[PDB]
This record gives structure tokens, sequence and C-alpha cells, in this order.
């Protein structure tokens, strides 16, 4: 018998033995986010012991085949997500470190409180106390005092971490043959091995870059548009040649500018489309809201929910005694367990909620079939992607008219179009050259390109330029703004919801035009289209046993991620947004700070 | 009047496990295949090489009652000219079969919210299993090359695993008992008739 067909017998016996240590992880898991008890707390731990025990054991285990001599893809790939070495690859004796500043920083950004001047006694902690501020305040000086306050307080506990933290995870890197942590974040969109589909790691950065270019007149002149109306509120702080800044953008970081819908409104005498009365009037409730998204899938060929997904699902709030993590998410515990677990109240954003989890369902269905270890979207944006594209077309008056939420005889006009574009690029548009630029200087970080001594000056430099936004107060080496975020202190990818917003609008736009639909992108609605729907699940059912560009493919008929539908979709804001600013400064000059 | 007793075979408290499934004889008896019915729509009644519908007017030589539980992808296995690890290693039928596959969902009986872990099946073996085959064997399989010993190691599996029944499980992964009988038509002096 030769290695290959060892292997095969090997994740045979890891398929079996992994299906039933996953369900019971996933079971105790749920009980706790569904009922939050102390015995709960303890039975998902210990369920989640047993099951990280279990992949240590075959990952030692999936190591005594050599990839070199298995010619089956397929195989190639399970065995090679198996016999991720990861951060055990270290001595034991590092790798205790790297967790105690993992789990060290974690519990800064979770539990550092700042406290304002002249009350001690009183202090806030950044949910909800800081982010409440940076959300809702609409005075420069308090949301200042938050914006520094977080940065010098919490920020500096975190800046001789993070140091430690990239020597340790670059040699963790390095000893699994990657070039720095960077490049090995970068290999979730890595594939070998087959002719026309593959990708290096490398050029995701060109490919990135590349698009991110053709964003920049967008992005422009959204942000020349959002600065001409932020200097009408704040007329003695804000220059009308200057970046933006960093403190007044809706939340703590600039992450997203939804919050500055409010003082950016084009149009503010034409309502937004709320159903959210109309689902109170005809007395809908929770189970209905899940049976009309579920009706949106049928009607495009997509199959009906598993009874045990109405019996086992947490569809309302248990209220009372019983607390539960009200975040919605979708669960897939496998052997046919599919449930959404979800406090759902009887508005229009959970009605949308519903449609986007319940996306999350159907790629989780489809890719049932495959083997364990491939039960995964085609890469780390594809999951997210697939749930947001459904979100678009429930959302339409066209779709919201035909399920009688919205009055048939509703017209629209360009006035309300280009509120709720402006209302989609603030929280669409503004995150991308955020997100760009922070996993960019990440990856320059990990590279070796910034030297410790310049991280925060290379880091402000790269907001000014490319996002834009210039910080209220200089800031030196003993600070960590970056790690001020979650995503980056507490570990994690975040060029994910680049990729993922422009994958979004690749899955829109060939889906739309296989429904036929005339007229603009964003009006669109995939309802009662069986042949948009059979193109997505050709995708949906792979799972992870091909290539990403293979499965974007079968999409979109492209092998690349491609940036030309995201601004297809803002086409009529970008028209309407050149014209806005004719008569303003379009751009921005790197070297104007508000600090003089 | 000897009503042949399909309530031991069809009601019986406990079932086995597919791997070591039970065979019972039956003979001298009248079989009335009127009162199978009697459970909430039992999912499956096929009958091969006869039509269920003269079932009940019939006469039979060589009548046996096999009966195991399975899950519920796997009953599409229990069937002439069938593959996977139902009909490989645990439970054949040949491919001349003549008899009939009844088959229901029991989630009420064989499921624990705990997990059942009373039902077993044969994941690994040497070759297929000939018709109407039965291996017991716990004997340790060899994937790789060097002997295993009797010891369960590297390329050294236990043979059988269990069906680990939860009630929450989607309905492919929920326990299905079933009931296979094999007889031999107008044969010879015909030991079980029925009306
Ligand atoms: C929540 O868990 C406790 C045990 O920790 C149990 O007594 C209680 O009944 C559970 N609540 C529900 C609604 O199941
Ligand atoms: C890989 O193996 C699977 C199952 O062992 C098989 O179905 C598939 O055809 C194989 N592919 C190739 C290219 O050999
Ligand atoms: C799903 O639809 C099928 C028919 O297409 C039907 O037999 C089944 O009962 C439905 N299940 C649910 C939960 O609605
Ligand atoms: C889909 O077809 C049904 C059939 O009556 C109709 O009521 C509904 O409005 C249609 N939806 C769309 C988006 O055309
Ligand atoms: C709406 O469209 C008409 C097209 O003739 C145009 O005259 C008008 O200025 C537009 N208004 C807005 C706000 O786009
Ligand atoms: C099994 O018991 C039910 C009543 O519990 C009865 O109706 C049915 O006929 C019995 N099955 C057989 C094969 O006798
Ligand atoms: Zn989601």
């Amino acid at each position: 018998s030769t290695i290959e067909e060892q292997a095969k017998t090997f994740l045979d016996k890891f398929n079996h033995e992994a299906e039933d240590l996953f369900y019971q992880s996933s079971l105790a898991s749920w009980n706790y986010n569904t009922n939050i008890t102390e015995e709960n707390v303890q039975n998902m731990n210990n369920a989640g012991d047993k099951w990280s025990a279990f992949l240590k054991e075959q990952s030692t285990l999936a190591q005594m085949y050599p990839l070199q001599e298995i010619q089956n893809l397929t195989v190639k790939l399970q065995l090679q997500a198996l016999q991720q070495n990861g951060s055990s690859v270290l001595s034991e004796d590092k790798s205790k470190r790297l967790n105690t500043i993992l789990n060290t920083m974690s519990t800064i950004y979770s539990t550092g409180k700042v406290c304002n001047p002249d009350n001690p006694q009183e202090c806030l902690l950044l949910e909800p106390g800081l982010n409440e501020i940076m959300a809702n305040s609409l005075d420069y000086n308090e949301r200042l005092w938050a914006w520094e306050s977080w940065r010098s307080e919490v920020g500096k506990q975190l800046r001789p971490l993070y140091e430690e933290y990239v020597v340790l995870k670059n040699e963790m890197a390095r000893a699994n043959h990657y070039e720095d942590y960077g490049d090995y974040w970068r290999g979730d969109y890595e594939v070998n091995g087959v002719d026309g589909y593959d990708y290096s790691r490398g050029q995701l950065i060109e490919d990135v870059e590349h698009t991110f270019e053709e964003i920049k007149p967008l992005y422009e002149h959204l942000h020349a548009y959002v600065r001409a109306k932020l200097m009408n509120a704040y007329p003695s702080y804000i220059s009308p040649i200057g970046c933006l800044p960093a403190h007044l953008l809706g939340d703590m970081w600039g992450r997203f500018w939804t919050n500055l819908y409010s003082l950016t409104v084009p149009f503010g005498q034409k309502p937004n489309i709320d159903v959210t009365d109309a689902m109170v009037d005809q007395a809908w409730d929770a189970q209905r809201i899940f049976k009309e998204a579920e009706k949106f899938f049928v009607s495009v060929g997509l199959p009906n929910m598993t009874q045990g997904f109405w019996e086992n699902s947490m569809l309302t709030d248990p209220g009372n005694v019983q607390k539960a993590v009200c975040h919605p998410t979708a669960w897939d515990l496998g052997k046919g367990d599919f449930r959404i677990l979800m406090c759902t109240k009887v508005t229009m954003d959970d009605f949308l909620t519903a449609h986007h989890e319940m996306g999350h369902i159907q790629y989780d269905m489809a890719y049932a079939a495959q083997p364990f270890l491939l039960r995964n979207g085609a890469n780390e944006g594809f999951h997210e992607a697939v749930g947001e594209i459904m979100s678009l077309s429930a959302a339409t008056p066209k779709h919201l008219k035909s399920i009688g939420l919205l009055s048939p005889d509703f017209q629209e006009d360009n006035e309300t179009e280009i509120n709720f574009l402006l209302k989609q690029a603030l929280t669409i548009v503004g995150t991308l050259p955020f997100t760009y630029m922070l996993e960019k200087w990440r990856w320059m970080v990990f590279k070796g390109e910034i030297p410790k001594d310049q991280w925060m000056k290379k880091w402000w430099e790269m907001k000014r330029e490319i996002v834009g936004v210039v910080e209220p107060v200089p800031h030196d080496e003993t600070y960590c703004d970056p790690a001020s975020l979650f995503h980056v202190s507490n570990d994690y990818s975040f060029i994910r919801y680049y990729t993922r917003t422009l994958y979004q609008f690749q899955f829109q736009e060939a889906l739309c035009q296989a429904a036929k639909h005339e007229g603009p992108l964003h009006k669109c609605d995939i309802s009662n289209s069986t042949e948009a729907g059979q193109k997505l699940f050709n995708m949906l059912r792979l799972g992870k046993s091909e290539p990403w560009t293979l499965a974007l493919e079968n999409v979109v008929g492209a092998k690349n991620m491609n940036v030309r539908p995201l601004l297809n979709y803002f086409e009529p804001l970008f028209t309407w947004l050149k014209d806005q600013n004719k008569n303003s400064f379009v751009g921005w000059s790197t070297d104007w700070s508000p600090y003089a | 009047t000897n009503l042949c007793p399909f309530d031991e075979v069809f009601n019986a408290t406990k079932f086995a496990s597919v791997y070591a499934w039970n065979r019972k004889r039956i003979s001298n008896c009248v079989a009335d295949y009127s009162v199978l019915y009697n459970l909430a729509p039992f999912f499956t009644f096929k009958c091969y090489g006869v039509s269920p519908t003269k079932l009940n007017d019939l006469c039979f030589t060589n009548v046996y009652a096999d009966s195991f539980v399975i899950r519920g992808d796997e009953v599409r296995q229990i069937a002439p000219g069938q593959t996977g690890n139902i009909a490989d290693y645990n439970y054949k039928l040949p491919d001349d079969f003549t008899g009939c596959v009844i088959a229901w969902n029991s989630n009420k009986l064989d499921s624990k919210v705990s997990g059942n872990y009373n039902y077993l099946y044969r994941l690994f073996r040497k070759s297929n299993l000939k018709p109407f085959e039965r291996d017991i064997s716990t004997e340790i399989y060899q994937a790789g090359n060097k002997p295993c010993n009797g010891v369960a190691g590297f390329n050294c599996y236990f043979p059988l695993r269990s069906y680990s029944f939860r009630p929450t499980y989607g309905v492919g992964h929920q326990p299905y008992r079933v009931v296979v009988l094999s007889f031999e038509l107008l044969h010879a002096p015909a030991t079980v008739c029925g009306p």
C-alpha cells in the first residue's frame, strides 16, 4: 500500500472522529451562548479543550505522511490543513510567553478603563463607555478626550507587549518556512498545483494595491464631501484642504464613517425607507421574519430550512432569568444540525440580519457533503460576502414592495436614492482605505521595513497620505495606536474586510446579470430567479475543495478579485459627488494638523 | 392459525448493531403483512422479486427476519447492487435478492441528549462482504505494511465505531431501525403462507 492510500484511510478515521468530537464542542458552546451559567462555561471550556487536544494529536499523526508523495490534490488539501504546526513549532518555553502576551493584551483591551479629569470614582471602559462618546457625542473636546485618553493610558500599556509579539510571531512564522508573520497571514489565499488557478502570497499585495488605486477617485470625492459638511459643523477645527481629524469620524478609530450620516445627509427632507412600522402594522413576529427569509432562498432554488432548524434555534430573546449572548450567529454543529442564535426584535434591521445569517446557513448546508476539513468558505472573505449580498437584495424597494411591507404605489426619486448610497458608502467605502492602510502597516512591521523607533511616525504618515486622516495630538513611540483596535491587539487578520467587500459586489453583479436585472446595480433583487441561485450554489457546494480562484470564477466568470463591480454599485453616488465637489477642494494636504 | 411472530421482530425492545445484525427464522406460521403499517408513517417498505400488494396471499419457504440499526443516509444502501460502508462491511444483499426491506425512523427510542452509544458499525475491512455474511471480529485493521500485532496504533485502527445518536441530529444521522425479510417464493412444501 502506498503512502497516499494510507493517508486516505487516516483521514477516514479522522473524519469520523472529528465529527463526533466537534459536535460536542459545538453543543456545549451553544448551551452557554443560550444559557449563561458558570456550569455551562465549565462544560464549554472542557469540550473546547478536548477538541483542541484532539486536533493537536491528529496534527502530529498527519505529519507522518510527507506531502511530497501525495498526488490527489484533495487529500493534499486536507493533510496540509491538519499538518499546520502553528505556534507549536517554537520551544515550549517561547510558546508559553507568546500566549502570556496574547492573553495579556486581550485583558488590557477588554478591561482597560479611563477616568475623566476631576472625577476618578467614575471610569469608562471601551464598551459601552468610550464607544458611546465616539459614536454619539458631537463635541470636539469630549471626543478628543476619549480619543486621546484611550490611546495614552491603554494604548501605551500595549506598546512594549506588541514589540515582543512581533518578535515571537515572526520567529514562529519563519520556523514554518514563511518570510514573516504577514506572509503567514497571506497564506490563506495561496494556491499551488492547479494550472490557471494558482495564486502566490505576494500576489495578494499586488492585487490589493492595484485595486485600491481605482478606489481612490471615489474615496477622494467622498472624503471631499464629508470634509465640507464636517467643516460646516466644526468651523474652527477643520481645514478645507487638510486631513480629517481622527476623533471626528463616527467611532473610536474611523474604521467606519457610518455615524457621520446625521451631519452629511444630502437631502434631509426625504425620509429613509424603514418598514419597521409596517412590520408592526401586520403583527409580524420573529418566526415570520425567518419564515420570509426562508421563502427568499427557496425562490432562487436553494432548499428550505431543516425541521431541526425551527426546533433547535433560538430566534427570540428568552428574557427572564435566562441570559444569552445576543450577537446574531449562524451555527453549523455538523451531522445535519443547523441553527441561528438571534435575539430577534421586529425591526427592519433584524429583518435584514435574518437574511444575512440565514445566507450563512445556506453556505453551511451547501458544502455539508464535503469532508470535514473542507467545510468552509473558499477563502476567509467568501462566507461573509455571501451573507452581505442577501441583505442587498432583501432591502431594495423592489423586494419590500413585493412582500407587502412597502406600499405598491411607492415612487422612488433620485434624492432618497442618493441618501441611501451615501449611507452605504460611509460604511462600505469608508473602511477600505482604513483597512488597507492598517494591514499595510502591519505587513511592513512584520517584514522589518519599519523599525521600532518609527512605528507611530510611519503609522500617522500613512494615515495622512492613504486615509486622509490626521492625528489631533502628536504621539511619540510610547504610544501604540494600532493596538488600540481589537483586531490588532487580539491577533486577527484584517485584510479580509477589504477582499470580502470586493467579493460581495462581484457576486451581486454576476447574480443580478443572471437574473436579467435592468437598471442600476443597487436596485437589484435576485428573488424569483433560479438561474442566479444555481450560479451561487455551484460555488457554495464547493466549500474549500477547490481553489478560491476557481470558486470565484463559478460565480462571476473571472479568476481574480475585481473592484469594477464595487465602483459600478456606487456610480450614481460618484457622479453626484463630483458635481457636489465642483466648487470644493479634492484631495488633502498631509502637513496640516489640528494641533498647529 | 399460528400468527407469525412479527411482534417479536418489529416491536422488540432493543435492536442489534448493524455489524452484528440479527437473524430470526420464521416457519410454520401465518404471515399477516397488513399490520406492519402500525408505525408513525414508517418511511420505507420496498420489496424485490415480489410485489408488496400480493404479499399476504402467497406461500414461501426459508423465511428469515434480519434486523439492525443504521442512520438515515445509510438506509439507501439496504438494496441490491449498492456499495458504501454499510453495504461493503456490515450487511450486504445479493444482486438477485428476493424479499422486502422495511425501515423507519427511531429517534424517539434510539437517541439520547448526551448521545446514544449502544449501536456500532464497522469502518474498515480487508475486503467486501459476501451476501448475507456477518463479521463480528474485533481484530485490528492493518492499513500500513508493518504488522499491527493486534494493537491499536499508527496505521492500526480498531475496526468498529459508535453511532453516537443524539435527537438534535439531522434526519440523515438519526437512527433508523431496519427489518429485511428473505423468503424463497412458491417452493417445496411451503412453511409460511399467511392469508
Ligand atoms: C440553564 O442552565 C441551568 C444549569 O446551569 C439549568 O438549571 C436551567 O434549567 C437552564 N435553563 C434552561 C432554560 O434550560
Ligand atoms: C481523489 O480521491 C477521491 C476519494 O478518494 C476520489 O473520489 C477522486 O476522484 C480523487 N481525485 C483524483 C484526481 O485522483
Ligand atoms: C421542504 O420542502 C419539501 C418539498 O420541497 C417538503 O417535503 C418539506 O416538508 C419542507 N420542509 C420544511 C421544513 O418546510
Ligand atoms: C415572486 O413571485 C411571486 C408570485 O406571486 C410574487 O408575489 C412576488 O412579488 C415575486 N417577487 C419578485 C421580487 O418579483
Ligand atoms: C434627479 O434627476 C433629474 C434628471 O432630469 C435632475 O434634473 C435632478 O437634478 C436630479 N436630482 C438629484 C438630487 O439627483
Ligand atoms: C407494534 O405495536 C403496535 C402498538 O404499539 C401495533 O399496532 C403493531 O401492530 C405492532 N407491530 C407488529 C409487527 O405487530
Ligand atoms: Zn455574517
